[PDB]
């Protein structure tokens, strides 16, 4: 029942068969007062007389483009969305949840203050989006990030392909700190051509960070069929590597964790592969880097 | 604080009596409310103007402590509630004191557990204005069913009647006990004495002296002494022994355990716990029994005949103690002659001329000394057949038992005064390493039942002699307890023909082949082409026999010879074969 | 060094928070209710930064190595000391109050308390109780993580 | 004729559908679906051949008001229409099949299928299963408790196809939606695998003491329904074999799992071969093969030293430094007491196990790794006779029969050493006259039980004696036999 932006209103309808819709009033943004024509794009013919038209909304037939008009000149218009609601819980059919029953998966590569937030849309017929930091207090942490971009990744869940939209966001503080006390909270505004959806998320960027696979892996040949496997810290990871440090999982193809940059192991007939996790938290681990024995 | 969403309040208190009900009121800061009750941290219980202040009544609180969480789902606050009872009035109040130098402690029964932290106080009062008091905290971890008071009042002043009281306090309701009284003349439990030693005197294991050091006020004492033969302990009482006692009628050369308990007064005080068990070794004693000595008469020659010396001791009454020396004396009765020797073992051999009578004696010399010289008058090994008894019948109902019955001889049984029965094994030649084993049976008893030093499936030889000082009787026969079928038969070794008689000679079939007493042999001979029943000759077994004659057969016709060894319980199968054409 | 003691402190604090999560699961110890004990001398979270991560510069000791001497990082060490002081004081208070009642479901193992004590030696010189312990742990875990980070960067 | 059985409904949360069946030829059909209502307002959809038009919520269709659907089919110069239908579209919901991989668990005559479904509400569940050679059969799943759902099936002996479907049952215990479509097929294998006779090739071990086993590549086929591919219900996932050596048990247990059809080096020992097949539940069953032991023809030297409280055996091993295993098996008895060691000589204490008068098998194995069967080398499995063999080697029942006027024949039953290979070597028979003027010896192979003495002088008494000989000690003579002619 509220105004989303200049000359566009979003209302709510109780998505249930035996309940009645809401009543809204629309005024033509014109000081001239007389009998006027109102018309939509969902139906033909004049629908409203007078500058102030009262219309009831209970269905997606009742929403859209409402224009106040006379003669050959267009006076003004307004745009009317909806917002599905069932049993007091809002209905979210624009985005599809991941394997983890969550909607927005945000991930960062390091501690620079930057991340990317990906979600799984279900169709592509006229989707519009928005990212903003839903901050209440003046002390709440603020992101300053922009436009969403489609990503060519088509990921398969339940034997069906869904398209990953992504956004590349960057947090900012006037001067850095050592740790994060207030979480980053983000509000998403999905919209399919009339339908409106609000999504939310909240996270510290220390429990989502995902490192990169090791870049320079080599396998030095030793006596008694033993081998020296070596890697390196990824360059995208933060600096210095003494204040921020990793913890590599090593497996041969049950895995063993190390903190040095070289290891003694022996092969079995396949590959040897390492990961790169953050040593403190259970922040998610990178992808493997391998050499074939 | 932490309950930033409001508060929770209880009525009447977080501590309640058993089975009651409690009002719980949740209040929210101005501008659904569920209750979570958990039993021992286990979920078993579950469920705006009214939500600003919501009151509930809770009953049926189980035995223990439980948590109510008032959750608006986000939590608001909570309170930890506990249930309990007032302590039971204690019962069975007792107190303990340890000897002349020992403080007073006490013990009591607290009864039921309140599942809550309680405490107890212990008041001691007594005449001449003596008093003391200490407390103890009993909770979910530590239990106070005993306490020490820590004051050592004088036990010599035993003319006071003192008062013990124990009182229980908790958060819910106090409780008390009976104002118990105790007579101080019997509150003291004496400590066990020390320096309990055993001194050996009178050169006899029955006599000893037992010493100990204790308080000189002790009037009653008891001693426990016993050997290791039985778990029963011999008790003895004593009044005013004053640290020393004498012990008579003790089994000699027997290890003993010694324990002691004290008592200060016949009508006062209490007994004493037994001290450490003392292991004491009783010295030796001189045996007074008589050991029989057995002999043999093997005739090397008329003037150099062999006499054996055998004995066996198997009871700790004739060879008790560290016995090492055996002085053996052989005396001639007809003429004054004797021979002496020193032996360490149970067997000996001697060479004596056959002329003259004999008396054989041996001593039993332990560390204490030599026992009575065991002597036996000796007659000839085998005498006349007039006093020789009839055929002794041996019956074996067990694999390790033979019952032998000897009929009285044709001579009257008044002459015989003692019967000697000896068993031994058999060998192809002469045996001296294995001793013959003996027993004694009076003539008045009918039979003899031997169940020792006997092994089934070996043929043994028994002998019985009627012992007389002039000329005893002698008889012997062979037998075994249990025998089975022999595994095979011996060999027809040598064959000869002479003076119209055909002689067959063999050797001695070894010991494991018999598996008992071999009783006879059966020799079967026939013709080579004769498939009918072979004709048979019977040989009764004799140990000295190794050859057998047979009559003349058909000349110029070949004959086949074989044999079997037959006992009572079985028959040996066919052995080797012989072919002979006379 | 303080580095190995700090690793020991992290390991024992992780063990304790594991025990608290296992035991006080019915209690609010999951969500976060993230608030820390200290707010005035909070220069732990502002000064304990490396050299090349200063973008605006406006905002004695034994484990400060001579190879990495600075006129800034001493403030980080002092703030670590004061935070450890407050944490040990209220942890001693919660441990003392934990045994005045008959609940023995959570027992603070003295490993982290002796680790804090040795760290102090090295650096310088009802139902509300369970909730206060829980929030103290939920802030102390990230505080010991920060202290490990800064000790590893400084000493090495 | 014409269109019939119109049915529109809702699929997923934000999409709708309609379907109808035609009676008559479909050569040049065209179908139009007319949907309309009053708020009069009408709309048409054209599909042509296809019969699965979709109209999601923002296609200007009403989904919260009564609408009337009908279908018109256009053929040549003729139109025909089906029945009207009036219904809502929001609660006439078609529910999806159980999405994702549905888990199957096995038990005795039990197949338990568990699945997760997106909507937490419980729903009615039906199944339909097909045998490899028959048509389908139906079956209800009955009430369940719910998040997830569970269902049962009796496990048949061979493989079978099974399919599942649902329906969102209304709260009043009524059918509140159309039937769902079947999920993807679940093919389940036989509960017990009927094993076929696979082939093995026997090979005598070489001079070095190695035999070779190369399993052939063969496998039977299981008859399965049409849809059984890509899953272990069609064929078994993998074949395997398990080799076990029951000869040197002195170390820990070491059984080796090998893929079927590869070369393997095996010793001269008793082996157990298991042929197993891992299905989607686990290891199905076992095909048994028993390998008896063989021995190298090359006799090799061995030295022994027994007596007192000390026992040892010495030889010349190929190389020290590697762990060996020695085993003792008295061949003559039932091998009640087991005795082996895991350690060139070995020293140990004497016990009443190796001191009797029966033949012992001593087997020596050289080992390098207790994880594989290839590094166990057959050093020697030899036969020995402990104790005084001279007493046991004495022949029994020596019989002499006159053949001619100058020759006789001596025959005897074989000694205890004859049945024991590798120890008995020779029979020595001594013929000597009693006057001492003639002594002679005859040598007899151990495989002959008789001998003939020729050239014997007449009317002279002769004594004859027999013994048995071995490779280390002579034998005592028998009972002498006296004869004359
Ligand atoms: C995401 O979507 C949710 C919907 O689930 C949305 O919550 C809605 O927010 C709007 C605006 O924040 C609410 O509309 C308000 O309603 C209250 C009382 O109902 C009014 O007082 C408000 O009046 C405003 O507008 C007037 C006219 O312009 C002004 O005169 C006045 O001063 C106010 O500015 C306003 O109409 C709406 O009620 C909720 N829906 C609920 C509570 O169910 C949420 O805001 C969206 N965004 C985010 C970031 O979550
Ligand atoms: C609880 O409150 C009711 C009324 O407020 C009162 O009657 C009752 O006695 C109270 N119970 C307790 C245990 O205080
Ligand atoms: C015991 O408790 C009752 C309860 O009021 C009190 O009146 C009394 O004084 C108490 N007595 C003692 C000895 O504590
Ligand atoms: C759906 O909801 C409407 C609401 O009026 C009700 O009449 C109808 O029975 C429900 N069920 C179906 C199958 O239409
Ligand atoms: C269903 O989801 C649960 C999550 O609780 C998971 O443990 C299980 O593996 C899933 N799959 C099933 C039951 O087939
Ligand atoms: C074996 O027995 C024979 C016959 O008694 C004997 O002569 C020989 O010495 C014995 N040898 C051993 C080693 O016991």
């Amino acid at each position: 029942m509220w105004e989303l932006e200049k000359d566009v209103y979003v209302v709510e309808v109780d998505w249930t068969p035996d309940a009645p819709g809401e009543t809204v009033n629309l005024t033509c943004d014109t000081p001239e007062e007389d009998d006027i024509t109102w018309t939509s794009d969902q139906r033909h013919g004049v629908i409203g007389s007078g500058k102030t038209l009262t219309i009831t909304v209970k269905e997606f037939l009742d929403a859209g483009q409402y224009t106040c008009h006379k003669g050959g000149e267009t006076l003004s218009h307004s745009h009317l969305l909806l917002h599905k609601k069932e049993n007091g819980i809002w209905s979210t059919e624009i985005l599809k949840n991941f394997k983890n029953k969550t909607f927005l998966k945000c991930e960062a590569p390091n501690y620079s203050g930057r991340f990317t937030c990906s979600w799984l849309v279900q169709r592509n017929m006229d989707l519009k989006f928005n990212i903003k930091s839903s901050s209440s207090s003046p002390d709440s942490r603020a992101v300053t990030c922009g436009m969403a971009s489609l990503s060519a990744e088509k990921v398969t869940l339940d034997q069906r392909d869904y398209e990953k939209y992504s956004v590349s966001c960057q947090e900012d503080v006037t001067c850095p700190t050592a740790e994060e006390t207030l979480p980053i909270e983000l509000a998403l505004e999905a919209r399919q051509q009339n339908k409106y959806e609000n999504y939310s998320t909240s996270f510290f960027i220390r429990d989502i960070i995902k490192p990169d696979p090791p870049k320079n892996l080599q396998m030095k040949p030793l006596k008694n069929s033993q081998v020296e496997v070596s890697w390196e810290y990824p360059d995208s990871w933060s600096t210095p590597h003494s204040y921020f440090s990793l913890k590599f999982f090593v497996r041969i193809q049950g895995a063993f964790l190390v903190e040095k940059t070289s290891t003694e192991v022996q092969c079995k007939g396949g590959n040897v592969c390492v990961q790169a996790q953050d040593r403190y938290y259970n922040s998610s681990c990178s992808k493997w880097a391998c050499v074939p024995c | 604080d932490v309950c930033k969403l409001g508060t929770v309040t209880v009525q009447p208190a977080p501590v309640i009596p058993l089975g009651s009900a409690a009002n719980i009121s949740c209040s929210l800061n101005p501008k659904e409310l569920i209750l979570l009750k958990f039993v021992n941290d286990v979920l078993v219980e579950n469920l705006d103007h009214t939500g600003h202040s919501s009151t509930f009544q809770v009953t049926n609180l189980s035995l223990g402590m439980t948590l109510f969480v008032c959750k608006l789902p986000v939590p608001v606050c909570g309170v930890e509630i506990s249930v309990g009872v007032a302590p039971e009035p204690p019962q069975n109040i007792s107190c303990v004191q340890e000897g002349e130098n020992g403080t007073v402690a006490c013990s009591w029964n607290s009864g039921k557990v309140t599942y809550l932290k309680t405490n107890y106080t212990l008041q001691l009062s007594g005449p001449n204005n003596l008093t003391c008091q200490k407390q103890c905290f009993s909770d979910n971890r530590q239990n106070c069913n005993r306490l020490d008071l820590g004051i050592n009042l004088s036990p010599d002043l035993a003319e006071s009647r003192f008062i013990v009281r124990v009182t229980a306090i908790n958060d819910l309701g106090n409780s008390s006990s009976l104002p118990h009284t105790f007579t101080f003349l019997d509150i003291v439990i004496p400590l066990p004495p020390w320096d309990i030693r055993i001194n050996f005197l009178n050169a006899s294991g029955s006599r000893g002296t037992l010493q100990w050091e204790d308080e000189g006020q002790v009037v009653l004492n008891q001693l426990r002494y016993q050997p290791l033969n039985s778990t029963s302990w011999n008790m003895v009482n004593a009044t005013n022994a004053k640290g020393k006692y004498d012990l008579r009628d003790l089994r000699p050369f027997t290890e003993y355990e010694f324990q002691i308990s004290s008592k200060l007064h016949l009508s006062g005080g209490s007994w004493s716990n037994w001290s450490e068990s003392l292991r004491t070794r009783t010295p030796e004693e001189e045996p007074v029994g008589i050991l029989d000595i057995w002999y043999m008469k093997q005739d090397i020659d008329y003037d150099r005949q062999q006499i054996s010396l055998f004995w066996k001791s198997l009871n700790p009454s004739e060879a008790r103690g560290k016995i090492l020396h055996y002085q053996v004396t052989l005396q001639e009765v007809t003429k004054k002659t004797t021979l002496q020797n020193t032996t360490r073992h149970t067997s000996w051999t001697r060479v004596i001329p056959r002329t003259g009578a004999w008396t054989a004696s041996v001593s039993a010399a332990n560390s204490k000394g030599a026992s009575a010289p065991t002597h036996i008058n000796i007659v000839d090994l085998c005498g006349t057949g007039l006093l020789a008894p009839h055929q002794v019948s041996a019956k074996s109902e067990n694999m390790d038992n033979i019952l032998v019955t000897w009929q009285p001889p044709k001579k009257a049984d008044s002459a015989v005064r003692e019967y000697i029965v000896e068993w031994r094994a058999l060998q192809p030649g002469s045996i001296t390493k294995f001793p013959p084993h003996w027993l004694r049976i009076p003539p008045d008893n009918m039979s003899a039942l031997i169940s020792e030093n006997i092994k089934p499936y070996i043929c043994y030889e028994i002998r019985v002699h009627a012992l007389s000082e002039s000329q005893g009787g002698c008889s012997s026969i062979r037998g075994d307890s249990k025998h089975k079928a022999p595994v095979s038969g011996p060999h027809i070794t040598a064959i000869t023909e002479k003076k119209e008689r055909l002689f067959i000679s063999w050797t001695h079939i070894p010991f494991p082949e018999q598996r008992g007493c071999i009783l006879h042999y059966r020799i079967y001979w026939k013709e080579r082409d004769s498939t009918a029943q072979p004709e048979l000759c019977e040989i009764q077994y004799r140990r000295s026999q190794n050859s057998h004659p047979i009559s003349s057969l058909q000349p110029r016709v070949t004959y086949v010879l074989w044999m079997t060894a037959v006992t009572a319980a079985g028959e040996s199968p066919q052995g080797n074969e012989r072919e002979f054409c006379p | 060094r303080c580095l190995s003691q700090s690793r020991n402190l992290l390991k024992t604090t992780d063990d304790m928070v594991k025990t608290a999560r296992e035991k006080l699961k019915h209690y609010s110890c999951t969500d976060i209710d993230h608030e820390d004990i200290t707010r005035d001398q909070t220069s732990t979270l502002k000064t304990c930064l490396p050299l090349e991560l200063h973008k605006n510069e406006s905002c004695r000791g034994s484990c400060l190595p001579p190879q990495k001497t600075s006129l800034m990082m001493t403030l980080c060490l002092g703030s670590i000391y004061e935070d450890l002081k407050m944490y040990q004081t209220e942890f001693q208070a919660i441990n003392a109050a934990l045994q005045n009642h008959n609940h023995q479901q959570i027992i603070l193992d003295k490993g982290m308390l002796v680790a804090i004590d040795e760290l102090m030696q090295s650096l310088n010189h009802p139902y509300r109780v369970k909730m206060k312990l829980c929030i103290l742990l939920h802030a102390f875990s990230t505080r010991v993580v920060t202290i490990n980070r800064v000790m590893g960067y400084l000493s090495s | 004729l014409g269109p019939r059985n119109l049915s529109c409904y809702r699929v997923s949360k934000t999409d709708y559908e309609c379907s109808w069946q035609y009676d008559g030829p479909e050569d040049n059909v065209s179908h139009v679906l007319w949907c309309c209502f009053v708020p009069e307002r009408c709309r048409y959809f054209s599909s042509g051949p296809d019969r699965t038009v979709q109209f999601w919520e923002q296609d200007g269709i009403p989904v919260l008001s009564k609408v009337n659907f009908w279908v018109e089919s256009r053929l040549g110069n003729r139109t025909m229409k089906s029945q009207k239908i009036s219904q809502y579209l929001y609660n006439w919901t078609k529910t999806t099949p159980p999405l994702g991989h549905i888990k199957v668990s096995q038990s005795h005559r039990q197949l338990r299928m568990d699945w997760n479904v997106s909507e937490e509400a419980g729903a009615e569940v039906q199944f339909r299963r097909r045998m490899p050679t028959t048509n389908w059969t139906l079956g209800d799943c009955g009430p369940q408790v719910n998040m997830s759902e569970s269902c049962l099936c009796p496990s048949e002996n061979m493989a079978q196809e099974i399919q599942i479907r649902r329906r969102r049952r209304l709260s009043s215990g009524a059918p509140g939606g159309p039937w769902s479509d079947w999920s993807m097929p679940v093919c389940v294998p036989p509960e017990v695998l009927p094993q076929a006779k696979i082939k093995f090739l026997v090979e005598p071990l070489n001079q070095g003491g190695r035999r070779r086993l190369t399993m052939q590549g063969q496998s039977p086929q299981l008859a399965v329904p049409e849809g059984c591919r890509g899953r272990p219900g069609a064929q078994v996932k993998k074949h395997l074999v398990l080799v076990r050596m029951l000869s040197c048990r002195c170390q820990a247990q070491t059984s080796k799992t090998v893929p079927l059809g590869k070369k393997l080096n095996l010793s001269g020992a008793t082996y157990d071969l298991n042929v197993l097949a891992k299905t989607r539940f686990g290891r199905s069953t076992i095909q048994k093969w028993h390998l008896p032991a063989q021995e190298l023809t090359e006799t090799r030297a061995l030295n022994v030293s027994v007596g007192g409280n000390m026992t040892s055996m010495q030889w010349a091993a190929q190389a020290p430094g590697t762990t060996y295993c020695l085993e003792w098996q008295p061949w003559f008895q039932h091998r009640n007491h087991t005795h082996c060691t895991l350690i060139v000589t070995h020293s140990w204490s004497s016990k009443p196990t190796l001191e009797q008068e029966e033949c012992y098998r001593i087997t020596v194995f050289a080992s390098k790794n207790p994880k594989n069967p290839m590094l166990w080398a057959t050093v020697l499995s030899s036969y020995y006779f402990g104790g005084n063999a001279s007493r046991a080697g004495t022949p029994r029942h020596v019989s002499v029969r006159n053949q001619t006027g100058d020759s006789v024949s001596v025959e005897w039953t074989a000694s205890q050493l004859s049945t024991c290979p590798g120890v008995l070597t020779q029979y020595v028979v001594r013929c000597e006259a009693e006057d001492g003027a003639w002594e002679s010896e005859w040598l007899v192979p151990p495989t002959k039980t008789q001998v003939t003495l020729d050239g014997l002088r007449s009317r002279v008494m002769y004594k004859v004696q027999v013994r048995a000989d071995t490779a280390r000690l002579p034998g005592a003579w028998s009972h002498p036999q006296r004869f004359s002619f």
